[PDB]
């Protein structure tokens, strides 16, 4: 067995023994001395020592008698110093022998007290003994005091006289150490398990289970409770807490050195006082501060706060070294300084290739400094290292030639701050260019958030062959042409390149040279650059296009095409294996991006990279040839701008007449006036797109006018190069409406555009949105950056383990349709996904579509003709793969062109794919197909106005076509108006059902007058404004905001006839009195007659924070109520306006009841057969409620759809596979129902229980089948439950984790990615994954 | 900081994103040459050696 | 701060003794030392 | 392969395993001699190792077989010394 | 700014700027996620040990560049070596266990 090999695999943490501290130590620190004032050297036996810790000089003694590297490991007889290197002062430690036992602060003050839970004693009782105020009973017999009893000095005196001798009680920290000495761990666990048999409890059970979990973990590791109180105190090495002379001459010392002195000082005094007369008052006080001295040394920010001897600052304690945002544990990742690194301002590089960057000459000479010396002595140009150093410094002409040789074929990484996704660091092969600025490729600039105006980039250089290869094979820009977030390419031409291809492809009416036959695309270049024909005009060209063959490649179709001169030249740029139809159209940013996407799957990776550069070179050349210029005349104002404004300007003054008269109220005016300017702003914008969009008119050939305008501004907007249609609105047409500091919109918008001079008032108005929008942007990076940090820490420790997981189960995927519009088709949704079950849809004759296969970009085209719906594909959620993803049962790699290879970290990509683009962050049923409306469970009643309002809780809508079959299915809620009844023919494009989306109306049954009984104004009801009908309406307040005068009053509307007597409700002889709940808004007045079907009262129900809320699994303000057990369910009893739901099935036992709030409107009336997971209260659904009842599938698709809806509105494309990775990290950790091996509640992983259930049911001597229920933990609730203390203390609170690891005796085997970064080992992901498998396999055998 | 002749036109990738070109005449004629005065201090100190 | 407060409360219970009260304790000190000195004088080895 | 490495990725499979296979070949050419199989048209050791993967001359299998031969060739040409040492130890 | 090798700080053995050569560029945790997302493992190994804190690693690797070896040979970084002694000085036993 190896003994001296430092190659470790696992690290463990436990409590240190007083004898174990002496093993670390090499001597005892007895003096508080440091350094002499005369000669700057260590003193005798102080903090700084050469006899204990090591010599200050390299291989020398203190006196200077022993010199030269001759002597090694020689213990001096004159001084006592070992002749060794001074690095020994960094590793060697010391010890301080304490005269009195002092308690540890980490186990005492840190909640919920490690010493307190172990002894079953509150902190108030422990501290009063420790601090020396009261005695505590340790040993018990027949002394009436039993155990842990707190006794004062006057109580202890009388108790000893009555008994004594056999009775044992001590005072101070000595008593606590003796109390932990006497306790038996083997017998305490047996007693607690016996009492948890008859009296179990529910809420008080948690503290009883906490004690067992603390005691059982204490014995299995073997820490011993006696070491909780410190007797020997370890000392840090002198190098970590140094006294170094600065440049000026004044010394600089650590705050730890000042703390250590105030420990030894009173330690030496206590050793004196114990033999030089010991009065209790002084001795207890010296022990009082000595306990505080260690407390201030370990963790200063707990008991009091120590002040530095010279400075007015809290001293950096031993705990403060690890934590504090920037310490030692947290600087392993963030605060890491790196050699072989550069930094300069970025510049454009149009002459460079995609794999090439323009690295500065003087920077590269400095960076590859050791690389120059290596290939200079090898060439025979320089004699030695020092001679090679002189040649570099003198800047010799021959050095520049060798420099280029080393840089060639050597990749260099380029990093930009901040890195949101992985493409922020890309490798490039440098080309030497003279200058102090670094040149970057224009195409890869789209990957970063970079702009050539004042941005800087870090220049990193790999050193080893392994580092050079993983930069070329993985981190190279040519290899990373696609984005990891979505299947669309990230390297897409922008600005100048788009404008160049747009002008080249666009056509004119009659340009120079039209109607020629042209021999090949070569003659198209012959006419333009010579000066005989323009790029525009429709001219026939002979072209030879090559289509893809079934085997490839023999198809060569030649035909005459009707294009332009410019389109023919661009075909030469287009590779052979691509159709001509893709370049035939006028190309913009939307069209050019489609060229690279099609070129990738059809040809490969290599052909599209060369093509990508070829577009860029040609893009800049023809953009320069065109000469696009933004002029003041190009900013065309609509012909009748002020004419439209004047029609809407005094139209506001027309409603100002209604403001004073009383036709339109003051509250209704503001929202009516604003609609005029909103319509006027759109009218000017639409009129702007006539004098700018197609304004040409002058045509030489014929008399026509139809042509796309050659305006410089429109060319930048139509192509999508720079500036959208929204930007052109403000400059030429109208700026629009601005906001107020409160949030409301200003009455009069800015009429003046940027073409004309803005007013002083108008410009001050526009500044508010400028200093508010940019203020949001200043904290947008901080908020989205924390969101990126949040998603990583929970999913980072997730890598691909197996090639295929043995489950034919996944998620049902349907194209997202909102109301009657398709957002994303099946092709874009199921692209990349691997199917779990074969396609069984009938349409065209075939022999089945194979399962467990990758859906290609060409394979998905076959599914489009057949029109397939609802395909269950293998996803990240449904995985039984030990600890990770199962490759095949996941999907394609979006950056690559095939399946994702095993070893790649999915969770890190999944977190970056959402955090990066995060910076940019139904009501009426309409039918198109002709048929007939058939209704079931109809309870409609016609009112006085003429609205068919239904008086039923559950209503469904169905359509019957020509043949006689159901077409569409839609749900109709309570309080809805139907257009047509049962069996009525509908036309193509007609609304059949209509209701207000954000309200819950209450419908009456009996007709007559309305009485306001117990409806006193001011006491129960208040007046405001309803924002739906609307006007002034009564608002009913809940039982919380009501006055002290009207305490017992029920808000209810009473229905009477013409005489004044109550009209009875059909069924019961009870008077008609509809009790109205809280929050409800009453629209009706006193004395107003209503018919059957009239509404009495209506009951009311962001961006980045919404995404953060869904991922954190936080319950909404108004959670939806759902039925838990299926069967015959009926209501029970009444209170005021609330119902207690009693759910009882048919079978045995089944005791269940529920309590529901009063204001809630239900979807069931009386005696209803309800199933598991049904909507009772309409609105938002609670994330925990869906998992509880609907299952572990409907909740997973709920997280996907709700998050995507936020990104769809903003215009962001993120795949559904990235979200479901984090969902799997939310579903982990489950609660056990059936008794297995340990407890009932606890916290065990889903797969940890799946390994358990597979082992218990067959072998392992258990035979019990542990039933488990899935639990949901939103990121931060799941990231705390990591099975590593090194990974936890990285982002979590350090002092809590290190104490928990010490007590339990945890072992970190280093499997997570974050665990190996801190220790300085290879990552169990990617290249290091194949390395890591070699060591994990040899743990079982050996 | 003086004024130069400005033409708003695309070039061969030398004005991709906010990038600005300059003539050799801007370098030949001292119109953007800046004078920078720097201070460097040398301190002789007394040590224990 | 905690350690500063209770120290003033420990010696607060003990009252100051002055004048002839100090002599009552001082007389026991010198008589206590003299009794030890008598024990050393009685011991035969101490003379040797 | 200077621009794209895709031609070498298809030969082995995994992109990460491609790194480790080419690293063994590069280090053999760096220190322990090893003549290049594919004609050395300038270039550095990182790319020349990838050139042999594209043509199909070097692999994780091929590197192991050649390492078995070289170890046994240095075993047979040193067996004369090992047998003499073992006699004195007993 | 450009740096290959130079002076190092006292408390932590990571790159530091002052005279002659400029200070090194900081490799933050945001940059670590990128290499974790990539199949990169040996590059981050360089960033943490030979380019940063590892005392025996940096000098031994530097000599390999001049000799023409291009090999890491990494060990214990000084960022974690200080951390081990800080936990031991608190009074909590932390040790490295072998296979
Ligand atoms: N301008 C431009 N050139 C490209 C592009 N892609 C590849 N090349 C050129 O093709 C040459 C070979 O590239 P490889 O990727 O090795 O192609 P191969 O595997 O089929 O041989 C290189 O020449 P080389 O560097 O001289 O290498 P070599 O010929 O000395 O091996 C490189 O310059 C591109 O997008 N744009
Ligand atoms: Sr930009
Ligand atoms: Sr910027
Ligand atoms: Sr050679
Ligand atoms: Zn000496
Ligand atoms: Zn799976």
């Amino acid at each position: 067995a190896q003994t001296k090999t430092e190659e470790f695999d696992a690290i463990k943490i436990a409590l240190a023994s007083p004898d174990m501290i002496r093993s670390w130590s090499f001597g005892e620190v007895k003096k508080p001395e440091t350094i002499n004032y005369r000669t700057f050297k260590p003193e005798r036996d102080g903090l700084f020592c050469a006899r204990i810790f090591g010599p200050v000089k390299d291989y020398e003694c203190l006196c200077g008698k022993y010199k030269r590297l001759k002597h090694r490991g020689v213990i001096c007889e004159k001084c006592g110093v070992e002749v060794t290197q001074t690095k020994v002062r960094r590793e060697r430690m010391g010890h301080i022998e304490l005269a009195s036992p002092t308690a540890h602060i980490w186990f005492l003050k840190s909640l919920p007290s490690r010493i307190g839970l172990l002894l079953d004693m509150p902190l108030r009782d422990i501290e009063r003994v420790l601090y020396f105020e009261s005695y505590v009973v340790i040993e018990g017999g027949m002394t009436n005091l039993e155990r842990q009893q707190i006794l004062t000095e006057e109580q202890y005196l009388d108790a000893l006289e009555e008994f004594g001798d056999e009775f044992d009680a001590k005072m101070g920290a000595e008593a606590i150490q003796a109390l932990l000495k006497s306790m038996d761990l083997e017998q305490e666990c047996e007693q607690l398990r016996e009492e948890l048999n008859e009296t179990n409890s529910e809420t008080k059970r948690k503290k009883l289970t906490k004690r067992i979990k603390l005691l059982e973990a204490f014995v299995q590791s073997g820490n011993k409770p006696e070491w909780m109180i410190l007797t020997v105190l370890p000392v840090l090495p002198p190098d970590l807490r140094p006294l170094v002379p600065l440049d000026g001459g004044r010394f600089a010392t650590s705050d730890l050195n000042d703390l250590y002195r105030r420990v030894i000082n009173r330690n030496n005094r206590l050793k004196r006082l114990l033999d030089l007369a010991a009065p209790d008052i002084i001795v207890r006080n010296e022990k009082r501060m000595l306990q505080e001295a260690v407390d201030a040394l370990l963790d200063n920010g707990r008991r009091g706060r120590a002040i530095t001897g010279s400075n007015k600052r809290p001293l950096k304690s031993l705990a403060d070294m690890i934590k504090g945002k920037q310490g030692r544990f947290r600087q392993n990742l963030l605060g890491k300084r790196v050699d072989y690194s550069g930094r300069s301002v970025i510049t454009v590089g149009p002459y460079l290739r995609l794999h090439q960057c323009g690295l500065p000459k003087k920077m590269a000479l400095e960076l590859f400094k050791p690389f120059i010396y290596g290939k200079l002595e090898l060439r025979g140009l320089a004699t030695t290292i020092k001679a090679a150093k002189k040649m570099v410094e003198r800047e010799e002409a021959v050095v520049w030639d060798i420099l280029d040789e080393v840089i060639r074929e050597h990749p260099v990484l380029l990093n930009r701050a901040p890195t949101l996704h992985r493409l922020g660091i890309q490798a490039f092969e440098p080309v030497l260019i003279e200058g102090k600025a670094i040149q970057l490729h224009p195409l890869v600039c789209a990957a970063y958030n970079a702009d050539f105006d004042g941005d800087q980039m870090a220049v990193h250089v790999p050193l080893t062959l392994e580092a050079q290869l993983e930069a070329r094979a993985l981190m190279m820009s040519t290899n990373n042409i696609l984005s990891p977030a979505n299947g669309e390419p990230i390297i897409v031409p922008s600005q100048d390149v788009v404008l160049g291809l747009y002008y080249m492809t666009r056509d004119c009416v009659n340009a120079k040279g039209e109607g020629m036959v042209l021999t090949g695309p070569k003659e198209a270049e012959r006419l333009y650059r010579s000066g005989l024909a323009s790029l525009h005009a429709r001219v026939k060209v002979r072209i030879t296009e090559y289509e893809k063959d079934a085997n490839g490649e023999l198809v060569a179709k030649t035909s005459l095409k009707d294009t332009t001169v410019g389109r023919a030249i661009l075909w030469m740029i287009v590779p052979k294996g691509l159709p001509y139809s893709i370049v035939n159209q006028a190309l913009g940013k939307k069209a050019i991006s489609k060229m690279l996407n099609t070129c990738y799957r059809i040809l490969g990776l290599k052909p599209t990279v060369i093509f990508a550069d070829q577009i860029m070179y040609t893009g800049f050349a023809y953009a320069a040839r065109s000469g696009a210029s933004v002029g003041i005349d190009d900013m065309v104002i609509p012909e009748k701008k002020h004419e439209i404004i004047s029609e809407a300007e005094a139209e506001v003054a027309e409603i100002q007449e209604q403001f004073q008269s009383g036709l339109v109220t003051a509250g209704e005016r503001y929202n009516k006036v604003i609609d005029i300017w909103a319509a006027a702003n759109d009218r000017v914008s639409k009129a702007m797109m006539d004098n700018l969009q197609t304004e040409t008119v002058i045509n030489r050939d014929g008399q026509e006018e139809k042509q796309v305008s050659f305006n410089s501004i429109y060319m930048m907007a139509d192509s999508g190069a720079r500036g959208s249609a929204a930007q052109i609105r403000q400059l030429a047409g109208m700026r629009g409406l601005m906001a107020k500091p409160d949030g409301s919109i200003i009455e009069t918008p800015i009429t003046a555009n940027f073409r004309e001079g803005l007013n002083v008032l108008q410009y001050f108005i526009s500044t508010h949105g400028a200093r508010k929008g940019l203020a949001d942007t200043a904290l947008k990076t901080a908020n989205s950056g924390y969101l990126t940090r949040r998603l990583v820490d929970v999913a980072q420790d997730l890598v691909v383990t197996e090639d295929d997981c043995g489950t034919h189960e996944g998620i049902m995927m349907t194209p997202v349709i909102e109301g009657g519009d398709v957002k994303e088709p099946l092709r874009d949704r199921v692209l990349g996904r691997v199917t779990a079950e074969d396609v069984l849809k009938p349409g065209t004759a075939d022999i089945l579509v194979p399962r467990n296969t990758l859906l290609h970009e060409q394979w998905c085209d076959l599914l489009e003709e057949n029109s397939v719906d609802a395909v269950k594909v293998r996803s990240v959620v449904s995985c039984d793969t030990d600890f990770g993803v199962c490759a095949h049962c996941y999907g394609r790699d979006l950056a690559r062109g095939h399946i994702i290879n095993k070893g790649e970290a999915i969770g890190v990509i999944a977190a970056q794919s959402i955090g990066e683009p995060g910076t940019q962050l139904e009501s009426s049923i309409q039918v198109k197909n002709k048929g007939s409306i058939k209704l079931s469970n109809v309870k409609s009643v016609v009112n006085s106005s003429g609205k068919l309002v239904i008086t039923s809780r559950n209503t469904e809508l169905k359509l019957i076509d020509e043949f006689g079959r159901t077409k569409e299915s839609y749900k109709v809620p309570y309080g809805a108006v139907l257009a047509k009844g049962d069996g009525e023919q509908v036309a193509g494009g007609e609304t059949v059902a209509n209701w207000d989306p954000h309200t819950m109306p209450v419908i009456t049954e009996v007709s007559g007058f309305v009485r306001f009984t117990d409806m006193i104004d001011g006491q129960t009801i208040t007046r405001q404004t309803d924002e739906l009908t609307g006007l002034s309406s009564l608002v009913v307040l809940d039982s919380a905001e009501r006055t002290a005068g009207g305490k017992d009053l029920r808000p209810a509307l009473k229905i009477v006839d013409a005489q004044g007597n109550d009209v009875l409700i059909p069924g019961t002889d009870m008077p008609a009195q509809y009790f109205l709940p809280g929050k409800a808004i009453v629209q009706l007045e006193d004395g107003v007659q209503i018919s059957s079907g009239d509404t009495l009262a209506r009951i009311p129900q962001g961006g980045l924070p919404r995404v953060a809320d869904l991922f954190e699994a936080r319950r909404p303000k108004e959670p939806a109520i759902l039925a838990e057990i299926s069967g015959i369910v009926s209501f029970g009893k009444e209170t005021k306006g609330k119902r207690r739901l009693v759910i009882t099935p048919v079978d045995g036992s089944d005791p269940y009841e529920e309590m529901i709030p009063k204001w809630r409107q239900l979807n069931v009336f009386e005696g209803e057969r309800v199933e598991r997971g049904d909507v009772i209260s309409d609105g938002p659904e609670a994330p925990h409620d869906i998992l509880r009842l609907r299952g572990v599938h409907a909740v997973t698709r709920y997280i996907v759809n709700e998050v995507q809806d936020v990104y769809r509105l903003q215009g962001v494309k993120i795949n559904d596979k990235h979200i479901e990775v984090i969902v799997r990290q939310m579903l982990r950790k489950a609660t056990i129902v059936n008794a297995g091996s340990s407890d009932f509640l606890e916290g065990e992983q889903v797969e940890y229980s799946r390994v358990k259930i597979a082992n218990r049911e067959l072998e392992a001597n258990g035979k019990v089948g542990a039933t488990y229920s899935r639990d949901l933990l939103g990121i931060t609730k799941a990231s705390l439950a990591t099975e590593s203390f090194i990974s936890a203390a990285s982002f979590q609170e350090t002092t809590r984790v290190l104490t928990e690891a010490a007590v339990a005796g945890k072992r970190d085997e280093l499997r997570g990615l974050k665990e190996n970064v801190i220790v300085g080992r290879l990552i169990p992901a990617g290249t290091g994954y194949a390395y890591h498998q070699d060591r994990m396999r040899r743990r079982a055998a050996g | 900081g003086q004024n130069m002749r400005v033409a708003f036109m695309p070039w061969n990738g030398y004005n991709f994103e906010d990038s600005i070109l300059v003539s050799e005449r801007v370098v030949q004629e001292d119109r953007f040459t800046t004078i920078h005065i720097q201070e460097l201090a040398c301190v002789s100190r007394d040590t224990k050696l | 701060t905690d350690p500063v407060r209770m120290y003033m409360r420990e010696m607060g219970t003990v009252e100051l003794l002055t004048r002839e009260g100090e002599i009552d304790i001082a007389k026991r000190i010198e008589d206590g030392i003299n009794q030890v000195q008598c024990s050393v004088a009685e011991y035969p080895e101490a003379i040797t | 392969a200077r621009v794209t490495v895709q031609d070498a990725v298809e030969k082995i499979g995994n992109r990460f395993d491609l790194v480790l296979v080419a690293a063994r070949r590069a280090r053999q050419m760096q220190v322990g001699g090893k003549d290049p199989l594919v004609p050395e048209e300038n270039d550095k050791t990182t790319v020349i190792a990838l050139r042999e993967i594209e043509e199909g001359l070097i692999n994780n299998q091929i590197l192991d077989v050649r390492e078995r031969q070289e170890q046994q060739e240095q075993e047979a040409a040193e067996l004369q010394a090992v047998t003499a040492i073992a006699e004195g130890r007993r | 700014h450009a740096r290959s090798t130079g002076s190092y700080s006292l408390v932590t053995q990571q790159p530091l700027g002052g005279k002659a050569q400029f200070g090194g560029q900081r490799f933050g945790e945001m940059e670590v996620w990128a290499l974790e997302a990539y199949g990169a493992a040996y590059t981050l190994q360089e960033m943490l040990t030979v380019k940063s804190d590892d005392v025996n690693g940096r000098t031994k690797m530097y000599k390999n560049i001049v000799d023409g070896n291009h090999q890491m040979e990494p060990g214990m970084p000084e960022s974690f070596n200080v951390l081990l002694k800080e936990i031991r000085s608190l009074g909590i036993n932390i040790e490295l266990e072998d296979e």
